[PDB]
RNA sequence: UAGCUAGUAGGUGGGGUAACGGCUCACCUAGGCGACGAUCCCUAGCUGGUCUGAGAGGAUGACCAGCCACACUGGAACUGAGACACGGUCCAGACUCCUACGGGAGGCAGCAGUGGGGAAUAUUGCACAAUGGGCGCAAGCCUGAUGCAGCCAUGCCGCGUGUAUGAAGAAGGCCUUCGGGUUGUAAAGUACUUUCAGCGGGGAGGAAGGGAGUAAAGUUAAUACCUUUGCUCAUUGACGUUACCCGCAGAAGAAGCACCGGCUAACUCCGUGCCAGCAGCCGCGGUAAUACGGAGGGUGCAAGCGUUAAUCGGAAUUACUGGGCGUAAAGCGCACGCAGGCGGUUUGUUAAGUCAGAUGUGAAAUCCCCGGGCUCAACCUGGGAACUGCAUCUGAUACUGGCAA
């Protein structure tokens, strides 16, 4: 199973956590097949928080990828633009 | 060791006993066939050549053989009645 | 024995300017024609003058400025124990670019600003200083 | 972390006024300057080549309160920024927020300044910074919040901020107690007389 | 030196050896100081230098300088050697570290007051 | 097209097949001197045409032995 | 360390594997590798990278990430998509343990933790709230991965130990040509400020999902059930007396370490007298020692500072960039010559080197640039550049090479 997931990334108390493809039995910031965008749950009230490349998803669940609850969940956020 | 694994390791008896017999009887059948092909016999070799061939490709489809094994076998042992025959 | 006649031609004209010598003759040959017409071009000697059929003699005319020299130090880069071939991004320039380099392009013997400037690297034969 | 000490010793050994007591009064007065930095210190030096360029990198610290990794940090960004490091050095050095404050008027010294920046006394656009070497961007505007704002010691800094040369690179104004950096100090709008060529020859041996 | 040369046989800069066989190249080792010396220096000084032979750890017994005015090292002394030449005495390699495991720090001493393992006074 | 190799046979005497020294002209990386380098290849003939000392082109395929990962395409250049 | 190799090198045929293959066997051939360094010996996990360097290089490969190998030691397979399997099986061995003496049991190089070894390196913590994994339709269960907390100046970064005024230039210390000088605006005095620590209140964010009701659509015989989308209702935080904000009292709780002969910033007095001792090199000390030990003074760094070990630099002292060889080290005693390196001159062809462009790749992080978020910084992060390479295709043909004359 490939699996669009995230991954944390960040500093202590302040996770930046990257979606990615990987390979589902790989570690969780180990190795990806691509990366695919970012979510950072704070990033300061600005403009994004979030961008996220939906063209690159699509093809990956068109391959038969699948998605964890939060990467549906921030596909269910940015919809097609909010 | 204490754990799930106390029941894959009797698991892994039982079906060790259940494909050793099954591919035991498969490797005889396959003697058959070439040690008919160790004398002369034409027909006594294509008799059991049609013996051999339900239980190998049996054996594949059950997940012991693996199939191309199954394949060679019998591509091999074709050979050997159109070296014969 | 002569096993690189380009760095013969540079040694006869370094040592022509150190002798205030008021002309050069040597062998002839196409590269050094070539060399020879850039070094014209960009002004380093006065002028040059092929004679002979069958054996045919280069002579460079030499300069002098003042009582100096005007080709103040030639060398030879692109020697035949150890050839240099430059990209044109790789492409030196020689005095901060106030003494042109003679790169054998593709497309010609060249130096290294029209070198440069046509795009394209090659062999860099000797620095003009 | 910072010096605490005797700061006009600091000011005699350098042989300059530092400007580390600008205080009440005018022109030292009670320093004797120049005369002996400590007991042997009648005595000319006959100063070495790394004791100028030391004596000049320490000239220019002990002015801005800095320290040595703190400053060394200084003097590696001012390197890799594009430009002349000597001015990027001083550009970095005004830029600190400590010396701005000291610039507008609201500290008579720098550590006063140093002492309303660190006591959270002081705002950059509209949000309070308590760090001394906070890196004041270009249009900004610093101000002194509603505690600590009509308190004397700021009045007073204010009095003898007239006093001194009215910084350009600034909109000083003290009716209501903010100022505006407007843009990085040019090298020909400060001091004058510090040679960063010899803090630049210091750091690069 | 001409370059077909150096492409049959390159350049070889040679190791340049430890000048303190302290194995694995440790900064301090411990040892037991097999015997305690007074040892006469090379000719242009003179005087009695205070020096440990130690049995070290790793199996190396090596002579060690002991710093400072009095020691009060005796024989068994487990000690921790510290690595820089005496060099006015032929053959030590090492120094002891004062105030470390049974040296202790050189008495009344006010200066310089870290290497030679003594505390701050009260004042 | 396919990728090939050019190179000299180095001996014979092997049973349907044959060895080929490969000559690549590669620059030092420290000394920047242009030198030749080998590569002794062996390499699979049927019917063993090629002799000593000829120039032959060569592919890649499968395994056929230990090493021997390489066949020829066209002998050239034979002249003894 | 100059010879190594008999399943060895190749062939034919049989077998074997998921798959090519001496992978294996029978037969046939007598090869194969090697001075472009085989074989043997010593050492070693490899890489992205890290440290140093102007660079080229040199050293290294802790954390983080990719690959390999190992799981007490030696071997073997079984189950399985996948293992010749860290917390599986079997055998053997060493050790440790239980025993009724017949036999049994175990494997921290998982996380904590012990004993030992060592100059040296941490808690027998909390939670699955997040992210990820396994199982499950799901709820959920498990997770020493992970998130966090504890200890440690081990590093990097930030802040603090106040601020202004203050000459009677106080006392005391040290020096003094006994005039004074210096410590020194230093302290005390006076006037202000409360960062951080202490005390008391307030209080984000990491929380998305999940559960229970509806409404609509889809499916359907069905307005059931299920799925999806909206809506409503209670909820879900280990960290955590969180980050941060406000109030309180008072300068109140908060400065050492090395050095001062030259190199190398910073000097005198006293004690000692080739001693005691110092030292990185030069070298100090045998009676007035700016070098030893103390004091006063100063200098450098600063919650650090020194010493030691190790690497690169300086070291152009292995020189590719970038050195030399008459006399400093260095031209074989002299020749002939194979392999090697280099090769006059003209024309044509090729285009291998060389050059130009394109494409694929050169993982992400790291370095660099322009921005963004933590009060700033360290840190985290967005986009680019870069990864100097390799392969393929398209061209150019001056130089080098191949070929022909």
């Amino acid at each position: 199973m490939v699996t669009i997931r995230l991954a944390r990334h960040g500093a202590k108390k302040r996770p930046f956590y990257q979606v990615v493809v990987a390979d589902s039995r790989n570690a969780r910031n180990g190795r990806f097949i691509e990366r695919v965008g970012f979510f950072n749950p704070i990033a300061s009230e600005k403009e994004e928080g979030t961008r996220l490349d939906l063209d690159r998803i699509a093809h990956w669940v068109g391959q038969g990828a699948t998605i964890s609850d939060r990467v549906a969940a921030l596909i269910k956020e940015v919809n097609k633009a909010a | 060791n204490i754990k799930s694994a106390k029941k894959r390791a009797i698991q892994s008896e039982k079906a060790r006993k259940h494909n050793a017999s099954r591919r035991s009887m498969m490797r005889t059948f396959i003697k058959k066939v070439y040690a008919a092909i160790e004398a002369g016999d034409k027909a006594a070799a294509q008799k059991a050549f049609n013996e051999m061939q339900p239980i190998v490709d049996r054996q594949a489809a059950k997940g012991l053989i693996h199939k191309n094994k199954a394949a060679r076998h019998k591509a091999n042992l074709t050979a050997q009645i159109n070296k014969l025959a | 024995s002569m096993q690189d006649p380009i760095a013969d031609m540079l040694t006869r004209i370094r040592n022509g300017q150190a002798a205030n010598k008021a002309a050069v003759t040597m062998p002839s040959s196409k590269l050094k024609v070539a060399i020879a017409n850039v070094l014209k071009e960009e002004g380093f000697i006065e002028d040059f003058k092929v004679e002979g059929d069958t054996k045919p003699e280069l002579e460079l005319t030499l300069k002098y400025f003042q009582g100096k020299a005007v080709v103040e130090s030639i060398q030879r880069v692109s020697r035949p124990g150890l050839r240099i071939y430059k990209r044109k991004d790789e492409l030196p320039k020689v005095m901060a670019g106030l003494g042109i380099a003679v790169v054998s392009t593709s497309k010609g013997v060249m130096t290294d600003r029209a070198a440069r400037q046509a795009g394209l690297g090659g062999e860099i034969i000797c620095y003009v200083a | 972390a910072r010096y605490l000490g005797p700061k006009l010793k600091l000011s005699r050994r350098e042989g300059t006024d530092l400007f580390l007591k600008s205080g009440v009064r005018a022109i030292d007065t009670k320093c004797k300057i120049e005369q002996a930095p400590g007991q042997h210190g009648a005595r000319k030096p006959r100063l070495s080549d790394y004791g100028v360029q030391l004596r000049e990198k320490q000239k220019v610290r002990r002015i801005y309160g800095v320290l040595e990794r703190q400053f060394r940090n200084y003097y590696k960004e001012a390197a890799r920024l594009k430009g002349n490091t000597g001015e990027n050095l001083l550009a970095l050095l005004e830029g600190r927020l400590d010396n701005v404050v000291y610039r507008m008027g609201f500290g008579a010294t720098r550590a006063e300044a140093r002492q309303l920046v660190s006591h959270k006394a002081i705002m950059v656009n509209g949000r309070v910074v308590n760090i001394a070497s906070y890196q004041v961007s270009p249009n900004d505007v610093v101000s002194i919040r509603e505690k600590a704002k009509k308190q004397s010691r700021v009045k007073a800094a204010l009095e003898l901020a007239e006093q001194r040369e009215k910084p350009t690179w600034l909109e000083v104004d003290a009716g209501k107690m903010e100022g505006t950096f407007k843009r990085k100090p040019e090298r020909s709008d400060l001091s004058a007389d510090i040679n960063e060529h010899l803090i630049v020859e210091l750091y690069s041996k | 030196a001409t370059v077909n040369q150096l492409v049959r046989k390159p350049r070889a800069r040679k190791v340049a050896k430890s000048n303190v066989p302290a194995l694995e190249a440790c900064p301090q080792k411990r040892g037991v100081c097999t015997r305690v010396y007074t040892t006469t220096p090379k000719k242009p000084n003179s005087a009695l230098r205070k020096v440990c032979r130690v049995r070290l750890t790793n199996g190396f017994e090596v002579t060690s300088y002991i710093g400072g005015e009095g020691h009060n090292l005796q024989e068994h002394s487990v000690i921790l050697i510290r690595g820089g030449r005496v060099k006015d005495l032929p053959g030590v390699r090492y120094h002891t570290v004062r105030g470390a495991l049974d040296c202790s720090g050189v008495k009344d001493r006010k200066q310089a007051r870290s290497k030679y393992g003594v505390k701050r006074p009260k004042a | 097209k396919i990728r090939t190799l050019q190179g000299r046979v180095v001996s014979d005497k092997m049973e349907k097949s044959i060895v080929v020294a490969i000559e690549r002209f590669v620059k030092h990386p420290i000394y920047g001197k242009f030198i030749k380098r080998t590569t002794k290849l062996h390499v699979h003939d049927e019917n063993n045409e090629c002799g000593i000392g000829d120039v032959v082109e060569i592919r890649e395929c499968r395994p056929l032995s230990k090493t021997k990962s390489w066949t020829l395409v066209r002998v050239v250049e034979k002249a003894v």
